[PDB]
RNA sequence: CCUUCUCAAACAUUCUGUUUGGUAGUGAGUGAUACUCUUUGGAGUUAACUUGAAAUUGCCUUAAA
């Protein structure tokens, strides 16, 4: 037997939980409703996991739509077999730059920039290429 | 409005104020105001052309207010009333 | 019902708002403090637009002037984000299709560019102004009776004279010079004078009356621009005729 | 700075190093890398650079490319307005003095309708490599031109300020695409640590050229930009010395 | 009929034609043969200046078409042109 | 009565949105009309008679000329109204299609696809190359008759209705 | 059933010239070379590739009724 679950695919853009939830619901209230986003770069993977209440309202909503066209695209929504268990994909941003540096005295960043050449040389060495500087 | 281009007047009861002008104010009345005055010759200055922003040959004024504060010398005055 | 088309389409209209309002603050950043290291330019213009189409650029500069104000609908498909819904908030103009008077200072000028895509703005003239409060306006009073949530038509000089007793003011044609010469403050006369509803320009759903308004969204879905940018400039029209139609 | 004969032996003896025997066109491809402290910060700006460079790798790209595989041609992009001021056959009478003519003069009217839908986008944009553009739409083709072909400095256009002062005439357009040809090596400026401007290909003119470039390049971004340490190398190339600069390394302690 | 019909249908640009294709008729027989010719004509006019003026006044709503004022209040002006000029 | 699988195909017609996109497409197609053909050469017959054409585009609607773009092979989608006076005109288009590996979508109505013609009634309209504008939107649109239409409605082909 | 930041000042008067500014993406994945970093925290940056806007779980109401 299928799961409670509705794999859908293929999510345009502005279409999120606020989006989601807002349409879905119609078939029932739905428990959860999870969009897949970016990690960074703040947007999403077009596709997303939902659960209304029961196996029924999920058959409603699914093949209703499961062919469903809007915009550019039609949306490939179905359900998955016992279980399946939506774990992850919390919520993400985009998360900023944190910048931290630079701690250290030239002495030893310095240094490894010298350290760093020379054995550098020693790298084009093995090569081997001959070079100065 | 309406300069009339072309291609005596009542025998005298209109045609007064012989080269002879009024002005108004703002807060004489809108819909009565240039009426006479073009029709018995003269001119019309209304403080509210001013709110655009002569004051010559004036002499009679209106005022509709209960009061005016505070006068001109050269221009004698007369209520709306008086244009009736 | 839903017509879930609708709910995505609302969304990115109002993504739209959000992006645009939000990089205009940061210009409202780096025009307020002069904090300006690189940026596009930190001078604001206004565009006017005048009738085929002749167009041309300014600068306020102010030298308050007062902006007439015509709000109409727009741009259809938007939800009112935060900051615009209460700029117009003070203005009152939800329930849409409110005209009223903004002088605009250099303090009112910046504010604007969340106002842009919604009302059309511009210069009025003097018979514009009698013209319109002649026709319109409504003012709530209470007394002798009338506990009130009741607006009453523009009669009575014992309302004008009496709530204008505080100025000095009969005869509303004093605040023509309070507004056509922009009077004191100003703000009483309009406030006082609870702005404006206009007629729509034509009415709707009918069988010619199709027609005109098709013909509107030609000609409205035109003149009315936006840059989007956040230096996006003002846009100006000559209201005069437009109220010649609308009042 | 610099030393000549560093980056000559460097340039000759790096032609040893692809002496020894698409995949080419990996290879033979010689690069500049450039260090410092940090990048313009948390800012990712798409803005390009127009260098002066002793001449135009331009020219050289087209000749010996008129034979190549990928066939690299022209574009540029008009306003909206402007496309029927100038038509194609106008700006090819003159164009021709330098040996150098566009394709296509689209509006972006036409990227954001005809040319969108990303396949056939990237496919329309791919097939090229030198690019142009104007600034007053510049500032809007972040959004059009989409997230991919500001990948390539290849593709990511240059800005021009086309428009004369005021209502512009194309005599700017005649004289000032040379002027964005031929002396002229636009390149990015990104984030980071680490830039590497793409330079040059080696089969062309004797390092003659290359090492002068090398120089006025160099020399030119290491004035404002205080930059770190610089190297070169050809596509592949573990890394090759020029100017090791510890003199503005101490900078980073002087605001830390 | 016809514009509930193509518009019914479509086709925007029929519409405008017909809406040019139109005219309205011209009263004008009726008044030579109503009110012939000169005087007959001034006759009952003043009930047409309780109107006229009233709804020059009149502010703009639907059923109003600010038109039917502007052409109002311009004939106002034109008439008291004729009198106030008169 | 009982209805034979060549019919009841019929009756089997594209959704309220599928339908609604279709006509969101072709609505840009509108074969022009007469007035229009009269419009640009009368333009034109005062240019060339004092004082450069891109191929001409719409939907190609002629019931002969559509059966004759289809076997050939042209066509990318045709629309196949419910009602035929003659019920009998179409209905071999749905089978022909089919064996030519044609999209074919039955749309209803035959004052619908009128409409968009210019004309009072087509019960065939349909089109082979298009601007490259939509070009994405007709190969999903097809995409959607498919999907929609064809892929779950093989069984219209046997079982008898009524 | 949505429609896209299509320009600035400055300088010098030349049918144009000079100069500084102004631009955050559909995503998925291929990847051999580096830079840089900081205490494992792997962070920002380095050639150039495939792609039907493809997929699976990286903690205001007159655009009504």
């Amino acid at each position: 037997e299928y799961s409670g679950i509705i794999y859908v695919s293929r999510l345009p853009h502005g279409f999120h939980e606020k989006e989601l939830s807002k349409y879905f619901a119609q078939f029932g209230d739905l428990k959860e409703v999870r969009l897949a986003r970016n990690k960074k770069t703040g947007n999403s993977r077009h596709y997303g996991f939902l659960e209304f209440v029961n196996k029924e309202d999920a058959m409603i909503a699914q093949e209703s739509m499961n062919n469903y066209l809007l915009m550019g695209h039609l949306l490939q929504v179905r359900v998955l077999p016992k279980g399946a268990k939506i774990e992850k994909l919390y919520k993400y941003k985009k998360r900023v730059l944190v910048e931290k540096g630079i701690t250290k005295p030239v002495k030893q960043l310095k240094d490894n920039m010298k350290q760093k050449h020379e054995e550098r040389i020693k790298k084009l060495a093995k090569s081997g290429i001959e070079f100065k500087w | 409005s309406y300069i009339l281009e072309s291609r005596k007047y009542d025998s005298p009861v209109a045609s007064l104020f012989s080269a002879f002008v009024f002005y108004v104010s703002r807060e004489v009345p809108i819909d009565i105001l240039e009426f006479l005055i073009l029709s018995c010759g003269g001119n019309v200055i209304s403080e509210a052309a001013m709110d655009q922003i002569d004051m010559s040959k004036v002499t009679h004024q209106i005022v509709d207010r209960p009061v005016l504060k505070n006068k001109v010398a050269g221009r004698t005055y007369i209520q709306p009333q008086w244009i009736f | 019902f839903v017509r879930a088309e609708s709910i995505v389409a609302k969304t990115l209209a109002t993504s739209r708002e959000k992006e645009r309002i939000k990089r205009v603050s940061i210009l409202e950043d780096k025009k307020a403090k002069n904090e300006t290291q690189h940026i596009a330019s930190g001078k604001d213009f206004i565009l006017k637009i005048t009738e085929g189409l002749i167009r041309e650029k300014t600068t306020y500069d102010g030298k308050p002037a007062l902006l007439f104000i015509v709000r109409v609908r727009g741009p259809l498909a938007v939800n009112i984000p935060n900051k615009a819904f209460k700029i117009l908030s003070l203005l009152r103009l939800v329930e849409t299709n409110t005209g009223v008077f903004v002088k605009l200072t250099k303090n009112v000028y910046p504010l604007l560019k969340v106002i842009a895509p919604y009302v059309v703005i511009g210069k009025p003239s003097l018979s514009s102004i009698r013209s319109l409060i002649q026709k319109r306006g409504r003012i709530i009073y209470k007394g002798e009776n009338e506990a009130e949530p009741h607006e009453i038509v523009l009669n009575d000089n014992n309302i004008v004279e009496e709530q204008l007793g505080d100025h000095g003011i009969i005869c509303v044609e004093d605040i023509i010079h309070e507004i056509a010469t922009m009077g004191e403050s100003f703000s009483v006369c309009n406030f006082f004078l609870q702005p404006f509803k206009l007629n729509r320009e034509v009415s709707g759903f009918g069988s010619l009356n199709r027609l005109r308004k098709i013909k509107q969204r030609e000609a409205e879905s035109r003149t009315r621009q936006f840059s989007n940018a956040a230096t996006a400039p003002v846009i100006e029209v000559d209201i005069d005729s437009l109220l010649a139609k609308l009042n | 700075a610099i030393p000549r004969e560093r980056v000559i032996k460097a340039v000759n003896e790096l032609i040893k190093f692809t002496s020894k025997p698409e995949e080419e066109l990996k290879k033979d491809l010689q690069l500049i890398v450039v260090n410092n402290k940090s990048f313009t910060g948390t800012s990712k700006s798409f803005k390009l650079k127009l260098l002066n460079v002793k001449h135009s790798f331009y020219k050289p790209w087209k000749e010996a490319s008129a034979t190549a595989v990928k066939d690299f041609k022209v574009l540029l992009i008009l306003k909206d307005s402007d496309i029927k001021k100038v038509s194609e056959d106008d700006l090819f009478d003159q164009l021709d003095s330098e040996g150098i003519k566009v394709d296509e003069i689209i509006c972006g009217k036409d990227l954001k309708t005809v040319y969108k839908a990303y396949e056939a986008r990237n496919a329309f944009i791919s097939q090229f490599s030198l690019i142009l553009a104007d600034d007053s739409i510049v500032t809007s083709l972040p959004k059009l031109m989409g997230g991919k072909a500001y990948n390539k400095v290849e593709t990511t256009p240059i800005s021009i300020r086309t428009h004369a002062n005021k209502e512009f005439s194309l005599t700017t357009l005649t004289n000032n695409i040379k002027k964005v040809y031929m002396n002229q090596l636009p390149v990015k400026l990104p984030r980071g640590t680490t830039l590497n401007v793409h330079l040059g290909n080696l089969e062309w003119l004797r390092p003659e050229e290359f090492v002068d470039n090398v120089e006025l390049i160099s020399e030119q971004l290491i004035k404002a930009y205080q930059i770190r340490s610089i190297f070169i190398k050809t596509n592949r190339s573990p890394v090759l010395p020029l100017y090791y600069n510890q003199d503005v390394l101490d900078e980073l302690e002087a605001k830390k | 009929r016809k514009l509930t019909r193509a518009l019914g249908r479509g086709e925007v640009s029929s519409a405008k034609r017909l809406e040019e294709n139109r005219d309205s008729y011209t009263l004008d027989h009726i008044i030579k043969e109503r009110y012939p010719s000169f005087p007959d004509a001034i006759r009952d006019i003043d009930d047409a200046l309780n109107m006229l003026f009233l709804f020059s006044n009149l502010p703009s709503t639907n059923q109003v078409s600010s038109k039917i004022i502007n052409d109002a209040q311009k004939i106002c002006n034109q008439w008291l042109a004729y009198v106030a000029k008169e | 009565l009982k209805v034979p699988p060549t019919i009841a195909q019929f009756q089997y017609t594209l959704d309220r949105n599928t339908a609604a996109e279709t006509f969101k497409l072709f609505n840009k197609y509108r074969p022009e009309t007469a007035a229009e053909k009269k419009e640009r050469l009368t333009k034109e017959a005062a240019a060339v008679a004092e004082g450069a054409s891109p191929k001409p585009y719409a939907v190609k609607y002629g019931l002969n000329h559509v059966v004759a773009l289809i076997e050939n092979k042209k066509a990318k989608l045709v629309l196949i109204a419910n009602d035929v006076d003659p019920i009998e005109l179409v209905v071999f288009l749905p089978a022909l299609c089919k064996k030519m590996g044609v999209p074919y979508a039955i749309v209803k109505g035959k004052a619908r696809l009128g409409t968009l013609v210019n004309q009072k009634t087509s019960a065939v309209a349909a089109l082979t190359e298009v601007r490259a504008e939509d070009e994405a939107a007709l190969a999903k649109l097809v995409s959607t008759i498919d999907a929609n239409f064809a892929d779950k409605y093989d069984e219209v082909k046997k079982h008898w209705g009524g």
